[PDB]
Parts: C-alpha cells; structure tokens; sequence
C-alpha cells in the first residue's frame, strides 16, 4: 500500500507537468496569433500607402 | 500529512489491522508493545 | 504590512514607472482604474483606500511637465492620487545645478511632504525604489537632493536606486558625463545599493534575442519593467526562499562604497522562439552568466565577480538550481575574487512571469541575475575619460556656476571618482597577506 | 510526565518545524484541528510530551515561533496542519533580520526576546519536569542564527538543569545561499558550543544527496526535503513519548554521547529509508537496516566518516525487534569496521529500542553519530571566514550594528580552538 | 582609543560571574 | 545519453545534412513539423527534447555565404531547426582557404563555438562529433580547419568523426581545389579524429552502374552519403546483437597517429526493380562490398594493402552468416592484406533494417556499411599531390593566398607534410623482414 501511495504521487507529478506545459502551450500560441495579426496590420498598412 | 512522503505514510484502515489466537484476545498490531 | 515605497524622478524614472506599474496591475488582477474586480498580497505595493480602490505607493516627480500630462491624460488617469503626481514649472534642461541646487526647492518640500504621508499610512516601512538616470539634470540632481533629504529623515531604511547608466558608445547628450560624476560624488555617501542599467546593452539584447529590428523605449522599459517586478515579487507574493529589499543589499556590498550591482534577465525569448528550447533550471543560469545578456554594456572577462543574487521565479527545483549554481562555480571563464567563495545566492518563488500583451514569451522558469563585479571599473574609467576632456577647456561648465554650481565641487568630483577607481583596484588585486 | 517545547525561528526553523508537528501529529493520531481521531489508545497515553490539551478535545501543539519579519509566519498558518499553534506562541516582529547575525543578537533582536521569553515562560511553568527544549534554525543566516543564539542563551541563562536539542542545517560545503554565510556562522557556532546540550547538524547539500542517490526523488521540492529531518527529530524522542523496551530519553543520550563537555555537535540519520521502486526488492531485518544505518549516504550530514573517527553513536531502534539481532548487528559493525570506530572509550554503540514503530512501517531507527570527522564542516567554515574577515569584506554592516572586530576574532579563535579538540581526542 | 570593547566584554563576565555567584 | 552533435559547414555539408536529418526524421519517427506522432529513448542521441516534445535536431549549419540556409529556412523543415541554431554569414568565402581561415572566419567562429557549448551543454555525456564538409570550396576548407583547430584546443578528449568530400581526379568543380586540400589536411592532420573519405566521382559511377539512373544529381548522391551516416551511426541509436560505438570506430580503423582515412562503401544499392531479382544475402553482399567497383571513392583497392576493416550490418542479419562471409572473404585470394593486421574484419549487428526515403533505394532488409583503411589511398594522395605541384610551379592563383593575409610559407610547410604523409603511407605499405 506504501508502494501504490509512491506510486500516485508520481501521477500527480505527471499530471503538473502535463498541466504546466498545456498552460504553457495555450499561452505562447495567444502570443503567436498576436503576431501574425499585428503582421497583417502590416501588410493593410502597405497596401494602403501604396494605394 | 502526504502519501508519497520519502519516509512512510499510509492509510490503510488500522482497525481491521490486528490478529487474534486460539486462546488471546483481538491485539491491536501496530502498536502493541 | 512589508511595504516599500516607489519614486520615480525624471522622465526615464516616469515611463520606467507607467511599464511597471501596467506589469503590477497586470500581475495583480488590478484593472487599470484602480478598482479590483473579485488579501496579503497587493498590500505591498498597493494600498487600499478603505473602500474600492488601490492607489499606488508611488510618488512621480518631474521638473517639467508633459510627461506626468501623458500619464494625467492616459488610461492610468484614475490609478495614480492627482497630487503624487508632482509637476514643476520649468524644465531642468538637462543640468546638475538645476536638478540640484536653483530649481529644487519648489518641489523638494512638496516630495518630502508627499512621502511623509506615504510613510504615515505604513504599519512597517521597509524601503525605497527611486528610478532615474545618470543622464539628464532632472534625474541627476533631483535624484541627489532627495537622497540627501531622506538620508536625513529616513536613514535605517533602505533606498534602490534603478540608474540608467551613461552610454559608453552612443549617449544621447553631451552633458551625461559632468551630470553623471556630480550625481554619482553625491549619491556614493547617501544611496544604500543602486542597481545599474545601461541603454545600449539593452539595445543589443533587443537585437540579439528579442529579434526586433526595429524597437523603442516601450520594449526598453517594459524589460526594465520585468526586472524590477522581478527583484520586488518575494515581499510580494509568498516563496521557498522570501528574501527582503535588506537581504538583497546586504549581500551585493562587500565595503561600504562598492553598490553598484549590473542586473541581467533571463528567458528574453522571443515568442517563436521557445517552440524549441528547454528554457530548463541549468541552462538559464547559463544564459545569465553569458557576456552578451548583460544589461549594462562591459565585459565580465576583464574583471572578477564578488558576489550575486540570482532570483528565480516561477516553477523552479530548488535543488535544480543547487546543480545549475555547481556547473557554474566549476568553469575557468566565470572568475571570482578570492575572498568571497560563497558566491550565488539562491532566492525562490512561485509566482510564474505575467505576460503583458507584447513581445516576451511567456516561461515558467525567470531568473534575474544581479551581479557586483569588479568589470564596472573599466566602465567608471571611461566615464572619467570622457569628464577629462571636457573638463580640460571648461567646456559646458559656464552654463552649471552661473547657475548656483560653483567651479569647486568639479574638482571633488574628480578626485572621489579617483578614489573610486582606486578603491576598485584594491579589492581587484589578489590577496598575498 | 516530561515535557518539550519546541521553539522555532526564521524560514528555516517555520517550515522544518512545521513539518516537525505535520509528522508527530499523524504519529499521534491528532487532526489539522486538535481532536485525536486517532486508534490505539497507547497514542494519548503520553501526549503531555508535545500538546497541551485545550478545553475541548483540542490537543494544541506547544510550539513558540519567533520570525523577524511577518512573511514564513503567514506561510506556517495556510499550511493545512498550520492552523492548530495557539496565537500568541507566533511572534512576529515587523522588520527584517537582513541576514546579519548581528541584526538578530543586537537590534530588532532584543525589541523581541523580550516577548519570547515570554510565551516560552508561560509554555515552560504549565509542566511537571520541563526535560528540555528543541530549536530549529539554520546557522548560516539572520532569523536562524540571530534569533536563535539570543533565545538558546536566554533560555539556558535561566532553566539551568535543562536538556536543549537543537535541529540546526549547517552551512553547506558546496553551493551556499548567504553570501554572509561564514560570518553569520562563525558567531553563532561560538554560542552553540558554549550553551546547548546536543545539536543536530542537519547539512543541506546531504538531504539533496539522499534526494537523488537513495530515493530517487525525481523533483524534491524543500517540503520531501523536510519529511527527512523530521524522521530523525521524531525518533530522537521516541522512547519519551511510545513505550518498549531499553528505553532512553534525551539526557541518556546526551550522557551516553557526549564524551568531554563540547563535542555535542551529532550527525543524524534515518533508516529505513528506501525508494519508489526497489521498495518492493528490499527486505527490511535488523541486519538489512543496519547496512543502510551505518551507510554514510544516509548520515544527513556532510563529513563522510571514513574520513575521521567516530567518538560515541546512538541509534534509536522503533519496532518489534529482537534485541539479539539488535546487538548483533551493532557489534558486528563495529568489529568488521574499527579503524574508525576510536578505543580510548570501548562499546562505542549505544543501542535503544521504544516498541511502537512508525506508522506504515515494520521496523526503524534514527542514527546519531558524533563524528570526529565533523572538523570537515568547521574547517570550511573557519578557512571561509579566514580570508573574509582579513579582507575585512561584507563587514561594515555587522560593524555598523555594534559588534567590534574582536566580538569576530573571539569567534573564530573557538571554533578553531573546537577544531583542535576533535584532533585532540581525535588521536589517542 | 575607544576603550568601549574592554567596558563591553569585561562588563559581559562580571554581570555573567555575578549572576551564578548568586544563584 | 549517448548523444552526438553534427556539425554541418560548407553547401556541402549544408545539403548532405538536409538528406540527413530528412533520413533521420523519417527513420525515427519525427514529422517535419517536429511533433512527435507518437499515437522510448531511440531519439536521444540526434534529436532533443523540450516542452511537448517538439523535437529538435542537435546540427549546426555554418555557412559563410547566405541562401544556401535559406532555401532550409523557407522550406519544408522551417520549423524543425531552431531558428538562429543556423547560422548564416554575409561573405562568400569564393573558394578560398585562405579567406575561409584567415580573413572572414572570426565573425562567425565565436558565435558557433557559442553554439556548439550550449548544444554540447544539452547532453549528458557526448559521445562524439560529425562534422561534414568538402575539400574543395573555401568555407569547407578554411572554415572547417579552423573549427577543428578550436574544437580540439575546447573539447580536446573528444570523439571527431568527419565525413570530407574528396577532390576527385578527373570531374572537378573549382581549379584551386588542389591548393584547398593539401591546406585543409595539412590543418587537420593533427586535429581530425577520423576522416571517412568520400569522393564524389564512384559515387557518380554506381548511380549509373547499378542505381539506373541515367540522370541523377545531389539529391540521389547526398541522399546516399545519408543513407551511409545513418548506417555508422545506427548502433548508438537502436540495440543490436555486436553493438558498436564511434569510440569503437576510433579504436577499430586507424593504427597511427596519422593514417586516420578510411574509406566507406554501402551494400544493397539495389533499385527497386533490380531487387525483386536478387538473393539478399549475408555473403553476396560483402562480397559486393569487396567488388572493385562498389566503392564510393574512385581507387583501384587492388592496388594496395588493406590495413584495417569495420563492416557494420542491418537488418536481418545473422551475426554467424557474417562468420561464414568473413571466412569466406579470409580464402578468397585478391582481397590481400598486410602482414601485421593478422585480424581485420570488425563485426557490427543491428536489428532495425534500412528505412528508406521516397526515392531510388529499395526495401532491403540487409544493409551493410563498410569502413576499409587501407594503403591504396597512396595513389590518389599522390595524384592529388601531382596537380598541385604543377600548379604551385609558376604560382598559380597565389596572389589571392598572400593577399589576404596568409603567408607564403604555409604552402611549402603543407608540401613538406604531405611528403611526410606519402613517407608514411610508403612506410605502412611493405611487409615485416625484421
Ligand atoms: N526606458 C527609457 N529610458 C530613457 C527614457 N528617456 C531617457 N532615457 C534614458 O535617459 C538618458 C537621458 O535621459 P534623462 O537622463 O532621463 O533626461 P531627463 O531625466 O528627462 O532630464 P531633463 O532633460 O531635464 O528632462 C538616455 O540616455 C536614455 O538612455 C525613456 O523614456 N525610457
Ligand atoms: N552532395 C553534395 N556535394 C557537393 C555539393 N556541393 C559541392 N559538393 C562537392 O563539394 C565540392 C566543392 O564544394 P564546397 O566545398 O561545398 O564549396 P562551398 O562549401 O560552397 O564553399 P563556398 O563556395 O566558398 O561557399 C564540389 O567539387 C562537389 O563535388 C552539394 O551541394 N551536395
Ligand atoms: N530542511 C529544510 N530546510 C530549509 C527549508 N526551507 C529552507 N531551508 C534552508 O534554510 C536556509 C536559509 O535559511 P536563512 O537564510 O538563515 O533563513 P532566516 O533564518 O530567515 O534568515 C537555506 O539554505 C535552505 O536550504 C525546509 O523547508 N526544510
């Protein structure tokens, strides 16, 4: 039963990491979707001053 | 307090955790002495 | 209950401030008006004002203004309490004898006023974080005459300074120097530990790693930003190692002249960036003790390391660190005095970075690395150089005594920075007693 | 019935200690409340030894915590088992130690021992015996060593005839966190010497060796690190709390260990410290314990005795045991190994049996070593400070704090003239 | 000068010595 | 744990490790996107890892001038190398050691070397590099001869495989490649750990011969110099029966200081509709790898003395067919040996078959690669030795040389190794009469 306790634990630490880098997934791909539409701001923004 | 502590922890039910004899009574065996 | 009270003199101190104070309210929930929307936790930069609203622990100071207007008009109208927010009538036009000595006193009375009720309205006053720079005369001589009032008023407590150091290469006046040694005669007797920054450094990491080719004071200062919400988040949130504004000034000055420590940022990953690194406890420390992650421009090659503080924050191993910290002591490269081998200091949190809309990557692991080396030497005798030269033909110096400077105290501000360098050169030399 | 407070000071003591109670609680049966929803009724039958009982099945732990600045105090009441110490035993002190062994044995100190003393006064009076204390600190440091110093003295200054175990992390000897680590120690090692009973010297580098070389704990964050230091801190007064058989309480030890009145300074060390998976290849008998007992990878500390002699070594056994195998084992490692073991004072073991064992284990014992070997430790201590107070680097602040170059100099004469000792007798 | 260690130190053993010269 | 770093400078090197990182990433698993499409450590030694396993290559692409980087950055792999792990420089070297070594090196030399420590600080324990260049253009040579040099002062207990493309006698593709050899061997002659030998012109001649392939170019020719990297390096990648390891290489192949060249071939070049028609054996294919036309540098091996012998089979294979074959190999006659190296051919057995790419290869089930260190490398040294005596007689193209910055000195000093390198060659060469 001690055994099968250690055992959960390792669960539980491989359940935060899985959390941690799923937040941290989510998080950085906001970021890059951010960037590509501040990119085609750029673009509209060329567009436009070439008109 | 943690069951996955380095040193023991466990929460096995300690009530059914004793053993008796042909001539003896139930003992509490974890912490009879 | 732990608070430290923020200043923030000059224009460089006023925006440093705006991208700080954007960082904590984003840190904190704080919607940018003040009001909360739903304990020991904001009470340390942050005072309730026994309804609502949190209104800052800040006093932002100027000689002119415009620069608190920006703020005045801004998003951040309804943060700030209107009279923190001083303003004066004439601008310092980037002179010693106007930070310091002509127009001081119809400001320095309402500051010393204004920070008194900051310290009225405090169950435990712990510190003071002033922001400014050793370029223009505002942040020069109004940074130092407040320094001299509040080594008076408030002398057991301890006083941060943020200082944007004098460019090596680029500058962008040609005063920095004469206002650089005057202010720094003048806060070496009354700052307690006045972490560095530089400009063009900072240039290069934006360059380097940020790969923005094209970036500005708001990536500057946002980074600044991060550094400080960086030092001051252990009184802020709770850690494994909490360690004070105290704890951090008194284990970077090994004598009672040598503070001023160079600061570095780590994770300074770019968003599509991090897609292919660990960002991992090891190989941040790593990037800290590169000789390009500086933010103060000078090389640590040239000089030896006596004693650092590395904050980490976020999801850090401790014991990670305690095997990052062993590969680092072991390297030929990253040399140290001989006097102090108990060099890396370990301070833990488990706040992870925020990420305020823009250009760092979000991590999960944030080390700030605040080092006192002996390489800021060679920085200081550059300095020295460049006050050399223009001192040889009085060059710029009719314009500071004809306005209350006088020719004399050029001259000790010459002869401590000799001290200075003399100073550095002993505790650069290798102990054979 | 005997009785021991336990007094706790700065990050290092808050959360030790706090782990202290998490784990004797559980050992007791008591709740994150006080009530004993507990089983055998031999967990109550002495518990007069660490909780006095409130009105209302309560059981409240006498623990008096003393922190220079409100921040760890917070942390040790949102603990789950953190909400059961009594108000007035936490005394905050709105400041800061700084991490100055002097801005703790001289200024925000004094503004607080005062207090202290105190609470540990009124926790020391409601006793039939006071058999001693308990400190837990970090040497290296402010809120530790400070704090620390000044109450061990207070206390020992007044309760004279009182044992005083303290559970102290000695400065490690490869990475440090202070960078005034050597000075802050330097002047408290000079304290614990002259005052205390039997320190502990628990080493922080070692509990990480035992982190990943013994248990194979993957991330050890500093809550599995404590677990560990609790074990030993338990064991160590189990005989005074459980019943068994050669039963020995603190001043047995003590008596029993402590060969000429200075070299107090003990190694500790648990036993049947196993993994996440060889647990289940390990057969655990009083043979199998002893390999791992006297395997210096457990000793937590930082001088592997190989490198020294060991004066006198206590251990503790917990559980149903026979004492055959006991001294046996104990013998037979002490003929097979005895260039170490030293001869100028025979049966160097000292064995001890308190029935009860851990709970969720058959058997276990807690090793306490007095190391000659332990100079390891001091000589980097005193080496480190050498070339810091000759330098005279980070010492404005400790100066400006009232504390001459001498109060320095006097410190480190001791603990190198404490060195010498450990030779002295350390030859024979 | 500044004799002040020498009152401080001595004054420390004398107070020290007294106290368990009474009890 | 066992991992290695590949270090890829010059175009050469660049699109050899294009075919073989896109080798890599289909034989292990990895999609070029760099996830993982799982649904366990066979990856570790080339790939790395970070958070969600997006997989990363351990290369350093070096290449002093630009758009040969480019095409990689812009194409498939975009995202599989991390963006600034490639590193681009602004100066062609314009097929010149000289400015490869001695005048546009130190822009870029720091900056990798910072690369190659961190990369080597994302390992447990190295086991070794792959470096791979050609002796023929400037970066390949100068820039080459100077990251050994460092390499070896840093890291200087370390295993160095390299993977150098020979100038070839008679095809050519500069006219100073001659001069760029004889430099860069006289350079890395004390600082190459062991230089497999791999010209382009047998390469050329088995694509006709046995590929079928009447119209073939550097993607067939790159694509079979990856399938033989991936062949060497395959036993610290997956288990086999007689594992072999690139300090084993080291200790198997070469016996001096200085003779450090072997010679590699593969086995089943076979082309799909060739395949169906043949035995695939243990025997015939090495008897195919001792056939004197099979080779992947164009030297008559009948010429010379077979010094040393690693053959490294894959597939299914049966580790005593390989006795048989051995045996075989031992009786037949024309394979002749020196007198010294009485024990000369090194066993190595790997359970994975060859994966192949779409393209020319065939599904083969046997693979063998085949390392030969033998004494008839003497010939080509000498042949390549002969044009640039000839050309260095009238000083021909010098001027850029000593323009630059090199001195003249390093030509005759590179003369007087190589008279050295061919006396040792000679002196390997004759049987024992003491
Ligand atoms: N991040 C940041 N740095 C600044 C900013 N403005 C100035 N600096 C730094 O400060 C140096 C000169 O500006 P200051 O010293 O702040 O001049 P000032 O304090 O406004 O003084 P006055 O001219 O009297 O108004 C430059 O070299 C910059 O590196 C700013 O807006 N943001
Ligand atoms: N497989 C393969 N071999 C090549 C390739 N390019 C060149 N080679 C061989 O290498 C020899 C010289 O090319 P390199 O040494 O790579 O020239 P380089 O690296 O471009 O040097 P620079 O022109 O200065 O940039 C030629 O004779 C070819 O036989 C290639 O793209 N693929
Ligand atoms: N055993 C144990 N040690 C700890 C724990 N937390 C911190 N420490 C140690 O405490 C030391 C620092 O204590 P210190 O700086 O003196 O704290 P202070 O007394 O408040 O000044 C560090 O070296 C830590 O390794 C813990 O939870 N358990």
């Amino acid at each position: 039963e001690d055994r099968l306790a250690k055992e959960k634990r390792e669960v539980e630490e491989a359940r935060r990491q899985k959390e941690l880098v799923e937040n941290t997934r989510l998080g950085l791909n906001a970021q890059i979707t951010s960037i590509q539409a501040q990119r085609q701001a750029a673009r509209q923004l060329k567009e436009e001053e070439a008109r | 307090v943690n069951p996955g502590n380095p040193v023991f922890s466990c929460m096995l039910d300690p009530r059914s955790l004793h053993t008796a004899t042909s001539l003896s009574k139930p003992k509490m065996i974890m912490y009879k002495t | 209950q732990r608070e430290c009270i923020s200043v923030h003199v000059g224009q460089a101190g006023v925006q440093i401030g705006n991208a700080c104070w954007e960082l904590y309210c984003l840190e904190h929930g704080i919607q940018p008006d003040g009001q909360m929307p739903s304990d020991d936790s904001f009470n340390t930069f942050f005072s309730e004002t026994g309804a609502g609203k949190h209104v800052p622990r800040a006093v932002f100071v100027d000689l002119e203004p415009t620069v608190i207007d920006e703020v005045r008009t801004g998003t951040y109208r309804q943060l700030f309490h209107p009279e923190q927010l001083i303003t004066g009538k004439e601008d310092a036009a980037n002179n010693y004898a106007r930070g310091h000595y002509t127009i001081g006193k119809e400001l320095i009375d309402l500051v010393l006023d204004r920070i008194r009720k900051l310290a009225d309205q405090c169950t435990g006053l712990q510190g003071f974080l002033i922001f400014h720079s050793f370029g223009g005369g505002t942040g020069s001589g109004f940074t130092s005459l407040l320094m001299e009032r509040l080594s008076v008023d408030y002398g057991k407590k301890s006083k941060l300074e943020f200082s944007i150091y004098p460019a090596p290469q680029v500058s962008t006046a040609v005063v920095e120097p004469y206002n650089s040694i005057l202010t720094t005669h003048t806060t070496l007797e009354h700052s307690d530990c006045a972490f560095m920054v530089d400009n063009e450094a900072i240039y290069d990491i934006c360059r380097r790693n940020l790969d923005i080719e094209r970036p500005t004071y708001t990536n500057l200062n946002r980074l600044i930003s991060q550094i400080v919400s960086s030092i001051t988040a252990s009184l802020r949130f709770d850690g494994a190692l909490n360690v004070d504004l105290t704890e951090f000034q008194t284990n970077l000055v090994p004598y009672p002249r040598i503070h001023f420590p160079l600061a570095t940022y780590a994770p300074v990953i770019s968003a599509e960036k991090a897609y292919h690194e660990q960002l991992s406890v090891a190989e941040i420390t790593n990037a800290c003790f590169e000789p390009a992650n500086q933010m103060v421009k000078c090389d640590p090659r040239h000089g030896k390391y006596m004693a650092c503080c590395l904050l980490y924050r976020g999801d850090v191993v401790p014991k990670d660190v305690n095997a990052a910290i062993a590969a680092i002591k072991t390297k030929r490269s990253i040399q140290f005095v001989d006097w102090c081998p108990t060099g890396f200091k370990v301070g833990i949190n488990y706040q992870p970075p925020t990420v305020v809309p823009g250009d760092l990557a979000k991590v999960q692991r944030a080390v700030c690395m605040l080092s006192n080396t002996t390489a800021i030497a060679e920085a200081w005798a550059r300095l020295d150089h460049k006050f050399d030269l223009m001192y040889a033909k009085r060059a710029f110096v009719h314009w500071y005594v004809g306005e209350g400077m006088e020719e004399g105290e050029f001259s000790e501000a010459r002869e401590d920075m000799a001290a200075l360098e003399k100073d550095y050169e002993e505790v650069g030399m290798d102990s054979v007693e | 019935m005997r009785e021991i407070v336990h007094l706790q000071a700065g990050q290092c003591g808050n959360q030790i200690g706090a782990k202290f109670w998490e784990v004797i609680s559980d050992e007791h049966g008591i709740d994150p409340t006080g009530t004993y929803h507990g089983d055998s009724d031999l967990q109550l039958e002495r518990i007069n030894v660490y909780y006095n009982e409130a009105t209302g099945g309560k059981y409240v732990p006498r623990a008096v915590l003393v922190d220079l600045e409100p921040g760890t105090m917070d942390s040790v009441r949102s603990g789950p088992f953190g909400q059961i110490f009594r108000p007035d035993n936490f005394v905050f002190g709105q400041s800061g130690a700084g991490n100055n062994w002097a801005k703790g044995h001289y200024t925000e100190g004094a503004e607080l021992v005062d207090s202290v003393l105190d609470v540990v006064r009124k926790e020391a009076e409601s006793c039939d015996c006071l058999q001693g204390f308990q400190l837990t600190h970090s040497l290296g440091g402010g809120t530790g060593s400070g704090m620390g110093t000044l109450l061990i003295s207070k206390i020992r200054e007044e309760y004279p005839d009182r044992i005083m175990n303290t559970f102290s992390v000695v400065p490690s000897p490869k990475v440090s966190d202070t960078v005034v680590e050597p000075y802050n120690a330097t002047l408290s090692v000079h304290q614990l010497v002259e005052n205390t009973d039997e320190t502990y010297c628990i080493d922080n580098e070692a509990l990480y060796d035992i982190c990943f070389r013994t248990l194979k704990l993957t991330t050890p964050t500093y809550g599995d690190l404590n677990h560990l230091v609790s074990a030993t801190m338990s064991g160590v007064t189990t005989c005074l709390r459980f019943p068994g058989q050669l039963n020995a309480d603190l001043r047995k030890l003590a008596v029993n260990m402590v060969p000429f009145p200075r070299l107090h300074f003990f190694m500790p060390g648990f036993a049947p410290l196993t993994s996440r998976g060889s647990q289940q290849y390990r057969a655990l008998t009083v043979p199998e314990l002893t390999q791992q007992m006297f395997d210096a990878k457990n000793m937590m500390a930082a001088c592997d005795p190989r490198h020294g002699r060991y004066l006198t070594v206590a251990a503790v056994f917990r559980g149903r045991m026979s004492m055959k195998e006991v001294d046996e084992q104990m013998l037979n490692v002490q003929n097979k190994n005895s260039s170490y073991f030293v001869e100028w004072i025979p049966n160097n073991v000292k064995t001890a049996v308190c029935d009860i064992p851990p709970r969720g284990l058959k058997m276990s014992a807690t090793f306490i070593g007095n190391s000659t070997a332990i100079q390891e430790l001091f000589k980097r201590i005193s080496e480190q400070f050498t070339a810091m107070f000759r330098r005279k680097a980070f010492l404005h602040w400790y100066t400006g704090e009232g504390m001459d170059e001498m109060e320095f100099t006097e410190a480190e004469s001791n603990m190198n003239d404490l060195g010498n000792p450990v030779v002295t007798r350390g030859a024979c | 000068s500044r004799l002040q260690r020498q009152c401080k130190v001595m004054e420390g053993e004398r107070r020290a010595y007294s106290k368990e010269v009474h009890q």
